[PDB]
RNA sequence: UAUUCCUCAAUGACCGAUAGCGUACAAGUACCGUGAGGGAAAGGUGAAAAGAACCCUAUGACGGGAGUGCAAUAGAGAACCUGAGAUCCGAUGCGAACAAUCAGUCGAAGGAGUAGUCAAGCGCACUCACUCUAACGGCGUACCUUUUGCAUGAUGGGUCAGCGAGGAAAUGGGAAGAGCGGCUUAAGCCAUUAGGUGUAGGCGCUUUCCAAAGGUGGAAUCUUCUAGUUCUUCCUAUUUGACC
RNA sequence: CCGUUCUCGUUUGUACAGACAGACUUUUGGGGUGCUAAGAUCCAAAGUCGAGAGGGAAACAGCCCAGAUCGUACGCUAAGGU
RNA sequence: CCUUGCAAGCUGCUUUUCCAAGUGUCAGUAGCGGAACGUUCUGUCAAUCGGAGAAGGUUUUUGGUGACAAGACCUGGAGAU
């Protein structure tokens, strides 16, 4: 159990447990962004975004995630630059699906040599919904009456 | 689950009690199906006898999409894997993913234009 | 390397010795010179516990 | 260049052990040198083997010295240490742009 | 239950068509208790069906297809493909290259393998509980209704094979010939494929004694 | 499934190897010239096995030797050790005469006698009794051993 | 590959190449070869596009691409080129902050 | 014992209309040749003809209605069950007369058509929604055969559908699997809703050198080891037309 | 004789092959023949193609770099460039 | 796929599986080896499916590394395995 937590931390996520039906985590859009690293790939996200990552092995559907590798934070007024990561910043997410992508055909042929090969491949991806960015000050509610 | 709402609504287990190609789904019904039924209280699982036909699993989703996976001559673990992939799916059409970052607000500070001053 | 450039119908173009090619040659020379220095320093005796 | 990562950060002296890293490709080279590299345990590019410092190893390195980077134990340890110290965490930078 | 394949003698009840009690019989363990092997049965069944195949299948070579041996046109000059006849294997109406010719499909099998297959079949029938031993196979009449009444009386059966020691009496022959689910054989004609086609096996005491006597006699050589 | 023999469920120990069907597609690995390569007699199947290319073959360069004696006599060899092993097992009565019928019946001779039996000296240390033989031929050592034990 | 699969892959082809199996098979096989090659080539093209957008973004503030990217490496800032180009396009003030940081890290020659 | 111009009965892991006889149909016909001779093509409405009275428009109903029929594109006159493809003429959407190339591929502005999901108020933003098209950009000289090497101005193919070439027997060299422990029968014989028998023969035991005569003590000492053979499947070889 | 490789790639029995038309480059600085000609021809020693895609040499069998199990709009390099 | 472990059965106390790691391998003509897919026919089958619409045909969707498989609408009208 701790080994899976350590490996998920190496990838850059932490499982916080299942999403309860009482929680309302899908709030309206806030003008802050974060850059997070999940595996080899980096994503620049705001809340309400969706990202497709390479398959995360240690989470299930509707699990709340904390993304542990935050490289940059930004807003309309300031930018916080991590060298390389920001330990005090947290980005929250929810696992939405694990699905296979559309099949790609791998075709090889060498002309006049009586050689050809055809095979398929389907890559499995994990879809995450970004719900919350922490570590940078969000703008106040400007109740324009 | 799309924003916390589970998308797969019904799992149809179609099988034959006579045919040799339904051995794996019959073993799946006896062995792995109650555990999957227990772990998914939000999912309705119905089982249908279809004599003389090859077995399949059918997944009916919130968006009224239906996906059928034939499981003829499969081992029970392959049937369980297919049922798990049906449960983990959002029911979308199998087409190429055009992007891996879906956003409606690409810019917080405003997109670069020729009018931007620094 | 091919050194035949003014005969025949098959064109082997002469590779010009540019400054970038000289830089790559100097990098390869630095690598082999450091290797030779390591071999000179380590060649005075043999490691024990065999 | 790529050799810049392998430049010595420590004075080069006699060593107990040697680290050998293949930095050139195999096709287009003599089959004798490829067999020598196979005898050193090097089959793929950018791979590192560790060997004791004696004349039998040194002659093999001398044969293929234009294909490899040979490092002492101290040079290898210093290179790995500087690489780890470069990627270590530093405090964040906060820049307030604002006011357009 | 019991461990099949220990070569142990078995005790079986003896009855008749009238559902009476006729005592008990001991079945020899080297015939009715051999280890059960699917591969030997597979080979014996394949041998039987290969021996059964008629092989009266035929096609015509170019020597037998009607047509002239004359070259159809000149080898050169017409702009067409060169042909020797108009009855070649690539021609419509032509010969069949590597087509079937009438031949026997029979293969060979050792006698001891056939004996072992018969032993395995009898052992499986005795092990499943689907072997019934009759004191005799005498019927009061030649009418098929007696056999139909006994078949309806029987328990969890579909197809029955009835084995007689000597030649079959005329009454049983007439009574069973209109039934596709009850078939008869003398003990000289008992074979693995006939046993496996019927889920229940009915043998008289004479048939059991003749089969065990045959298996206890070594092959003369 | 217990002791079932259904025609539905019979198979061999190993899966059946099927025939290699040449001249089918690329993926089979034996299409387009099958496994014959390109041209020559061997691709066109007009080559006789054992032909050596026009050099005088070894079957015609070596001399013939000797003749065949049409009246050669063939005798079956039996060692004394086999006879001793069958004497100790009760198959052979060592007090009565050991003829070729005695050796033939106990299987010391194979199926076909041809012209008789030659008694040999293999395993002669196992002869411990006076034994009397009536064979066609006998080696010198076998006769020496049998008479040393008081037989003939 | 079956004839029906080939006709599925030849959908939208011009002329008799969508329709006739002898003509369709060649064009479909060539299309599949192009698809295999272009899965490799897309990564080269997209890295070129990111580097062009970063170079345009940083030269507006007087910094060349190579000095900028090396100044970011020197400060242990490990943002990759795709995200850096997205910042140069969509968050220009954060990108200007990164340009200032890299120029303090590594001005280069001149 | 041989054969089938013939008869009667029966069988088929034989074929099913480009197959099976050359001929499922009035075929040794039509047709070709002076002649000997060569030699086709062509099966299927519907259960039953109930095969469409009558009307309308054409010179003329095969058309449009009507009626029959379960069904009428099931409406034919040596042919109508199903009804594919090449091929021909249309309808709708998008592109298309300032831009060149195996005609795609990877990106993609725009245009057009179309669904559904539901917390909160019966809108609206969500499903990268989905489908068709593709301005514009980057990359991209068919396939087969034969060759040292082919975009090659080397070969072959107008297209589509159907057909089209490693196959059988016996006897050898082997491998894998199995039976028996000496193994195995051949012809035949008795039976077949089906097997059972049959020892003649073959290989081994078995003896090694040798032209032939002649000649012939395996290993081991510590309760001794001391032989194969017949099938099945597959790969190869020989003789057969022997992959075409 | 002793290190390194830990791989059997070694030797040998049995069974199945294919192949016995090669091409170019390494100062004409390994040589012969030819004219110190040939994209000639014939040998020695390497490499590549043959049977090898990818990047460079404008385009490019044989030169330089380098060996394609698959996926990614991640990263570092070689030759060669800016 | 291989190697090394690990744990299970075996009989073999050693040969087969399951799992985990592997900076271990995986261009390929002639050619060799291994593993499969599909067609027709036969046994299993006087069994199973079929006006609750078979075979065949057109669309469309889903699955596998692939040959290919499978669901549904339409067409079809009696067979399929
Ligand atoms: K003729
Ligand atoms: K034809
Ligand atoms: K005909
Ligand atoms: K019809
Ligand atoms: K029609
Ligand atoms: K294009
Ligand atoms: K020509
Ligand atoms: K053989
Ligand atoms: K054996
Ligand atoms: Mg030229
Ligand atoms: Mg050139
Ligand atoms: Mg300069
Ligand atoms: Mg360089
Ligand atoms: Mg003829
Ligand atoms: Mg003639
Ligand atoms: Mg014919
Ligand atoms: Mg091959
Ligand atoms: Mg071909
Ligand atoms: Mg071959
Ligand atoms: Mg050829
Ligand atoms: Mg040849
Ligand atoms: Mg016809
Ligand atoms: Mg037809
Ligand atoms: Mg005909
Ligand atoms: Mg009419
Ligand atoms: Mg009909
Ligand atoms: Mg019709
Ligand atoms: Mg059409
Ligand atoms: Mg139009
Ligand atoms: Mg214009
Ligand atoms: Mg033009
Ligand atoms: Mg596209
Ligand atoms: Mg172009
Ligand atoms: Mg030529
Ligand atoms: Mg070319
Ligand atoms: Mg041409
Ligand atoms: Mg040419
Ligand atoms: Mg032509
Ligand atoms: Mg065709
Ligand atoms: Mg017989
Ligand atoms: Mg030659
Ligand atoms: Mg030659
Ligand atoms: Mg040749
Ligand atoms: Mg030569
Ligand atoms: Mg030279
Ligand atoms: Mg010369
Ligand atoms: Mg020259
Ligand atoms: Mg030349
Ligand atoms: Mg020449
Ligand atoms: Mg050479
Ligand atoms: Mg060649
Ligand atoms: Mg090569
Ligand atoms: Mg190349
Ligand atoms: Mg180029
Ligand atoms: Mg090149
Ligand atoms: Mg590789
Ligand atoms: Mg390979
Ligand atoms: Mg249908
Ligand atoms: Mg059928
Ligand atoms: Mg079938």
């Amino acid at each position: 159990p701790a080994e899976k937590v350590e490996e998920a931390e190496e990838i850059g996520y932490k499982v916080m447990g299942p999403l309860k039906p009482s929680e309302r985590l899908f709030k309206p859009y806030e003008p802050v962004f974060a850059i997070v690293q999940i595996g080899s790939h980096q994503f620049k996200v705001s809340n309400g975004d969706s990202i497709f990552t390479e398959k995360l092995k240690f989470c299930d559907i509707n699990d709340k995630l904390v993304l542990t590798k935050v490289l940059l934070l930004g807003s309309a007024s300031q930018t916080i630059i991590g060298r390389p990561i920001l330990p005090d910043a947290t980005v929250h997410a929810v696992v939405e699906e694990h699905a296979l992508d559309e099949k790609v055909l791998i075709f090889k042929k060498k002309r006049r040599k009586n050689y050809r090969r055809t095979t398929g491949h389907r890559q499995e991806l994990t879809k995450l919904r970004i719900t919350d960015i922490q570590g940078i000050e969000k703008p106040e509610p400007k109740i324009v009456h | 689950a799309l924003r916390g709402v589970w998308q797969l609504q019904k799992l149809v287990v179609s099988y034959c009690n006579w045919g040799g190609s339904s051995r794996g789904i019959r073993a799946f019904m006896e062995s792995e199906l109650p555990a999957l039924i227990e772990k998914n209280p939000q999912l309705e699982v119905v089982t249908e006898l279809s004599r003389g036909q090859h077995p399949y699993l059918k997944g009916i989703y919130r968006n009224r999409n239906e996906r059928v996976v034939c499981v003829k001559n499969m081992d029970p673990d392959q049937v369980l894997l297919n049922a798990t992939r049906l449960r983990n799916s959002l029911g979308r059409k199998v087409v190429k993913l055009r992007t891996r970052h879906v956003t409606k607000h690409p810019s917080v500070q405003g997109t670069w234009t020729t009018a931007v001053k620094f | 390397i091919v050194k035949k450039h003014d005969s025949g119908g098959l064109i082997w173009k002469r590779i010009k010795l540019t400054s970038t090619r000289k830089a790559n040659a100097k990098t390869r020379l630095r690598r082999v010179w450091q290797n030779e220095a390591v071999l000179k320093a380590c060649g005075t005796s043999d490691a024990s516990v065999s | 260049s790529g050799f810049r990562a392998f430049k010595a950060q420590v004075p080069i002296q006699w060593s107990e052990s040697l680290y050998i890293t293949l930095v050139r490709g195999l096709p287009g080279t003599r089959k004798l040198h490829r067999r020598t590299l196979e005898a050193m345990g090097l089959r793929r590019c950018h791979r590192t083997v560790l060997h004791s410092n004696t004349s039998s190893i040194r002659g093999m390195i001398q044969q293929v010295k234009r294909m490899v980077v040979v490092e002492t134990e101290e040079m290898f340890k210093a290179r790995k240490e500087a690489e780890a110290n470069h990627k270590a965490l530093r405090p964040p930078l906060v820049v307030s742009h604002s006011s357009p | 239950d019991r461990t099949i394949g220990q070569y142990q003698d078995l005790v079986i009840p003896v009855t008749n068509f009238q559902n009476e009690d006729k005592g008990f019989m001991v079945l020899a363990g080297d015939v009715f208790d051999v280890p059960v092997r699917k591969d030997i049965i597979h080979h014996v069944v394949r041998w039987q069906l290969a021996k059964r195949q008629q092989g009266t299948h035929s096609t015509k070579t170019i020597s037998e297809v009607s047509g002239t041996g004359r070259k159809p046109w000149n080898q050169k000059g017409t702009g067409r493909a060169r042909h020797g006849t108009l009855r070649g294997p690539q021609f419509r109406g032509g010969c069949v290259m590597h087509g079937p010719r009438p031949r026997s499909h029979a293969i060979k099998m050792n006698k001891q393998v056939r004996r072992l297959g018969l032993k395995i079949a009898l052992t499986a029938r005795a092990a499943e509980g689907k072997l019934l031993v009759f004191d005799d196979l005498a019927l009061p009449t030649h009418k098929t209704k007696n056999i139909v009444n006994y078949y309806n009386q029987m328990e969890t059966t579909k197809k029955v094979l009835v084995v007689e020691g000597g030649p079959i009496d005329e009454k049983l022959k007439l009574a069973t010939q209109n039934l596709h689910y009850v078939n008869i054989l003398p003990s000289i004609g008992l074979n693995v494929y006939s046993i496996l086609l019927h889920d229940t096996l009915v043998m008289s005491r004479d048939a059991v004694n003749k089969i065990v006597e045959r298996m206890h006699t070594p092959i003369n050589r | 499934a217990y002791s079932l023999l259904s025609l539905n469920d019979l198979r061999d120990n190993v899966p059946r190897k099927l025939k290699t069907r040449k001249g089918r597609g690329i993926g089979s690995g034996k299409g387009k010239t099958a496994g014959r390569g390109h041209k020559g007699q061997k691709a066109r199947g007009t080559m006789k096995f054992g032909f050596e290319g026009g050099q005088t073959p070894l079957r015609r360069r070596l001399p013939k030797r000797g003749f065949k004696n049409k009246f050669k006599l063939h005798f079956q060899p039996v060692g004394l050790g086999k006879i001793a092993k069958l004497i100790n097992a009760g198959q052979i009565d060592s007090h009565e005469l050991i003829t070729m019928k005695t050796l033939k019946d106990v299987g010391a001779i194979g199926k076909q006698i041809e012209d008789g039996v030659r008694l040999m000296g293999r395993g002669a240390d196992e002869i411990k009794w006076p034994l009397h033989f009536e064979v066609s031929r006998v080696t010198v050592r076998a006769k020496e051993v049998v008479e040393a034990a008081g037989g003939s | 590959m079956n004839k029906k699969e080939i006709f599925k892959l030849a959908k939208g082809f011009r002329g008799r190449a969508k329709n006739c199996i002898r003509i369709a098979r060649e064009r479909v096989e060539k299309a599949l070869q192009y698809s295999y090659r272009d899965r490799r080539n897309k990564k080269r093209e997209m890295r070129g596009l990111w580097i062009e957008r970063i170079n345009a973004g940083s030269r507006q503030h007087g910094v060349n691409y190579g000095n900028f990217i090396h100044g970011l490496m020197k400060e242990n800032i490990q943002l990759n080129r795709k995200v850096l180009s997205e910042l140069s396009m969509h968050e220009p003030y954060s990108f200007k902050a990164l340009v200032d940081v890299s120029r303090n890290s590594f001005p280069g020659n001149k």
